[PDB]
């Protein structure tokens, strides 16, 4: 009755308009589940590898038939059979099957879409939710949202270096409380963004890429916006920011060149000079997070970053750990970062997913569940951070059902937890001082 | 100048080497757990002695007999004669030598015979181990197996059989290899070593035994058979010396290609230089499976008995024999189902 | 077939991959053909209508096949293909040969 007996790949689109893919399994009861793949990343030394097809002539060589094909007539004939609640049978079957580290054979596209496939298949099977099956009974915690807001870098043309500006609703006493704070703060920044006559039309998170001053000028606008809303910074909202250093970062000269997006009055730094700059932000502002405040391979730049900030403020490392449990293992024993964000087609399965946040939060570090630039209708995620009691995700902005469906699948899980239901905001920043 | 090797056969599971004939239902009859297979020869001069020629000829012309005018016993009952001693030979009954009954309607309508000289004895052609000889040579050379070995200049692929050169060319010396390998054939080994096997087929997708109306005269297992292989040249004698060695690569290939997916208990373990002899035994031991996977599948796909995957074991059924090797006990199968993989055997190969 | 039948999980993976949608046919020498012609065929008695056809192929190395039970004189369940059977084993057939030189 839990046997799976069919497993299926179709080719669908993502949010950015691009392909991807998405797996169904049938159990011999009835149970079914649908996995929807997000669109990752096919270049990386030590991160999972998605297929793609190559040819141009389709979708401009991103289309997924190769990876359908891998799923149906590879993943399918080995899956087939076993019992749908053996998610880490399964997953330890397709690694063993793809055979390679950064399963490039299969795809990893194709084996968190039969992951995500089976764990629901699973939960429907035995009538329970995702995030009880997935997390067991003691799943409790909404996560706190850094909802991104304001982005620059590489995806507006204003003079900003950081990638991303987020405002983190920590003071709410709900998760329903805290969407509110936070759609009525997006509100307030378009009308303000209208007023002063800068663009309103949304990237691909749903947030603004207006054409600023600089980074404090952003930063003075995200206040003002906060302020207009009627919510104090720094008490009830934070800020956060990406600051994707490792795009600015001029590897062989050893400097963080600002010059790349911030044009040539700007200044270049090293790595001290970055961890001055970094603190002087968050001496000035409520910024509660950091994200990529370092290159990816800068580890010394690292350690310094993290003895100097982060007793007090959240440094997450996304390109520094890759969601890799190796890189994860390496930073907690050289004293680097405090956080880890966690994309779960970056490592390929559920399994080694919950492997990563559970070694994240054994070493003090936080897991931050974390969403990719094309997304789907899917929201696995909500569901797996609710299930690991992470207490903070990072789905989007406030302005598509990309990053709307996440913020829904959480106001529908707090509305089911009921009365056991948990936010806990600033309480969530485990790994800060008091 | 020459260089003799003696190669010594032991079978670890039937053999069969047919001619193309088949012993019909109305020739052999079961009686007394034996299969008793008289000459027609002399059935007929004791039966015109004893003056039952017409209805005999009522009985072996007959067309279509429905379930048992098709048997000889029946003829041999309805007339009363118990007269049964008329040349022929006797296969003592096994038990597995067929699914159902021996008796009754369908059981065996048909025996493939083995191949017997002019005498009516038994014995192994040297071409056949010649061609388990070839298979095993050119399935352990990277110049024989290798890209070259299909002619995809035509309708479909076929073998490159001038790959390895042969036959006489213009203004040129002698080049054949394997004119030098002259395997020879064995001596009549008696009848009293022959059973009637059935062919199975054992397939991993479904996980069960599939019995097939295919009967079959084989020689019983642990059949000591002498063959001698004379050398001519270096070359081919290089080659037969390391028919050892070349053999266990071959099968070391063919155990990781095929026989790795089906489960442990069926397939058979060595005590000597592994080879396969004979039919039944499976198409991949008869090609050079690395360049013949896909194209042999693929001569299969239009018919009703699709090849599918890599394909069936083939596992008869004979009865169980353990040999007492100077190491213990070692049982010739690891099932108790009495499964042998129809058309094994073993040689070692000395220089005598 | 009476000591086996047809498992249920190989039913639903038949049922929902849809095999019996794509059904091919053959001749009287088994070759594939198309349906009309398969019509054509077994209307002039030319193919028999029962073993001609193929109902596709399941994915996944399912067990084709379940033990069937029946019912004892007690009234209790228990598989058909267990019971008194026969008694006719012998031992072995132990043929010395205590001088094959094994290969290592
Ligand atoms: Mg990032």
């Amino acid at each position: 009755m839990s046997i799976i007996t069919d497993v299926y790949a179709r080719e669908v689109l993502d949010s950015r308009g691009n392909p991807t893919l998405e797996v169904e399994v049938y159990t011999e009861s009835g149970a079914f589940g649908r996995g929807m793949v997000p669109s990752g990343a096919s270049t990386g030394e030590h991160e999972a590898v998605e297929l793609r097809d190559g040819d141009k002539a389709r979708y401009g060589g991103l289309g997924t038939q190769k990876a359908v094909d891998n799923v149906n007539n590879v993943i399918a004939e080995h899956i087939i059979g076993f019992d749908v609640r053996d998610q880490q049978g399964i997953d330890r079957a397709m690694i063993a099957l793809d055979g390679t580290p950064n399963k490039g054979k299969l795809g990893a596209n194709a084996i968190l879409g039969v992951s995500i496939a089976v764990a629901r298949a699973a939960a429907d099977y035995l009538e329970v939710p995702l995030y009880s099956y997935l997390g067991g009974f003691n799943t409790k915690v909404l996560p706190t949202p850094m909802m991104n807001i304001i982005n620059g870098g590489s995806h507006s043309d204003a003079p900003i270096a950081f990638q991303e500006f987020m405002i983190v609703p920590a003071g709410a006493p709900t998760f329903k409380e805290a969407l509110r704070w936070g759609a009525e703060i997006f509100h307030a920044l378009k009308k303000i963004l209208k007023e002063r006559g800068l663009e309103t039309a949304v990237g691909d998170e749903g947030g603004f890429a207006p054409r600023f001053n600089g980074t404090e000028d952003g930063v003075e606008t995200i206040i003002k916006a906060i302020e207009a809303a009627g919510y104090v910074p720094g008490k009830d909202v934070f800020i956060g920011l990406d600051c994707a250093s490792s795009e600015f970062y001029d590897a062989e000269h050893k400097v963080y060149g600002y010059t790349k997006f911030e044009g040539e009055g700007a200044a270049v730094r090293t790595a001290a000079e970055q961890i001055d700059y970094l603190e002087e932000l968050v001496n000035k502002y409520p910024i509660i997070t950091i994200e990529d405040g370092m290159d990816e391979n800068d580890w010394d730049g690292w350690k310094a970053l993290t003895e100097r900030l982060g007793g007090k403020v959240q440094l997450v490392g996304d390109d520094f750990f890759v969601t890799n449990t190796a890189y994860l293992e390496k930073g907690i024993a050289e004293h680097a970062a405090n956080s880890i964000l966690i994309k779960v087609n970056q490592i390929g399965t559920l399994t080694e997913t919950f492997d990563a946040i559970e070694m994240a939060k054994e070493a003090g570090y936080t897991a931050v569940v974390s969403h990719r630039s094309g997304e789907t209708e899917d929201s696995t995620i909500a569901d797996i951070a609710v299930a690991t009691n992470a207490g903070q995700i990072k789905t989007g902005s406030l302005s598509r059902t990309d990053r709307i469906a996440k913020y829904n699948q959480l106001l529908r899980i707090e509305d089911q937890l009921g009365e056991v239901a948990e936010y806990r905001g600033l309480k969530s920043f485990y790994n800060l001082k008091k | 100048d020459y260089r003799t090797f003696k190669l010594s056969l032991l079978t670890l599971a039937p053999i069969h080497i047919g001619n193309g004939e088949k012993y019909t239902s109305r020739e052999f009859i079961y009686e007394n757990k034996k299969f008793y297979f008289p000459d027609m020869g002399k059935f007929y001069n004791k039966m015109v002695e004893k003056r039952l020629a017409e209805k005999f000829e009522a009985f072996l012309i007959q067309t279509r007999p429905n379930a048992r005018n098709n048997r000889l016993i029946s003829f041999l009952n309805d007339n009363r004669i118990a007269e049964r001693s008329f040349g022929g030979y006797s296969i003592s009954e096994t038990g597995l030598e067929s699914d159902r009954n021996p008796n009754s309607a369908g059981a065996i309508n048909e025996v493939n015979k083995f191949i017997r000289d002019a005498f009516g004895n038994p014995y192994i052609p040297g071409s056949s181990l010649k061609g388990a000889i070839r298979t095993i040579l050119m399935n352990t050379t990277p110049k024989w197996n290798n890209e070259n070995a299909v002619n995809d200049f035509g309708r479909f692929p076929k073998e490159n059989k001038n790959l390895i050169p042969w036959g006489p060319k213009k203004g040129k010396e002698y080049d054949d290899l394997f004119n030098a390998i002259r395997v020879s054939d064995s001596k009549p080994f008696d009848n009293k070593r022959l059973i009637l096997v059935q062919k199975w087929d054992y397939s991993a997708k479904t996980n069960k035994a599939k019995p097939l109306p295919l009967y079959r005269e084989s020689i019983s297992p642990l059949t000591k058979i002498e063959f001698e292989i004379t050398t001519t040249t270096d070359e081919a004698g290089r080659l037969i010396e390391e028919l050892g060695k070349r053999a266990q690569a071959f099968y070391k290939d063919y155990k990781a290609f095929f026989l790795s997916e089906f489960p442990d208990d069926k397939i058979q373990a060595n005590l000597q230089y592994p080879i396969y002899l004979g039919a039944g035994s499976g198409a991949w031991t008869k090609t050079l499976f690395k360049q013949a996977d896909g194209i042999l599948q693929r001569r299969y796909s239009r018919m009703k008995t699709k090849m599918v995957k890599k394909g069936v074991l083939k596992l008869t059924k004979a009865p169980l024999k353990i040999v007492k090797i100077p190491s213990g006990n070692h049982s010739l199968i690891k099932n108790h189902e009495s499964f042998y993989e129809m058309g094994k055997a073993n040689f070692m190969i000395k220089e005598i | 077939m009476k000591n086996f039948k047809i498992s249920s999980t190989y039913r639903a993976a038949r049922k929902q991959q849809k095999t019996a949608n794509r059904k091919s046919f053959y001749n009287d020498e088994g070759y594939m053909i198309s349906p009309s012609e398969w019509a054509d065929g077994v209307i002039k008695g030319l193919i028999n209508p029962k073993n001609s056809w193929s109902n596709d192929h399941v994915k996944g190395y399912l067990p084709r096949v379940s033990p069937r039970s029946h019912w004892t004189k007690n009234g209790y369940r228990e598989y058909l293909g267990i019971g008194k059977s026969r008694d006719i084993p012998e031992k072995e057939p132990e043929v010395i040969e205590m001088m094959d030189l094994e290969l290592v």
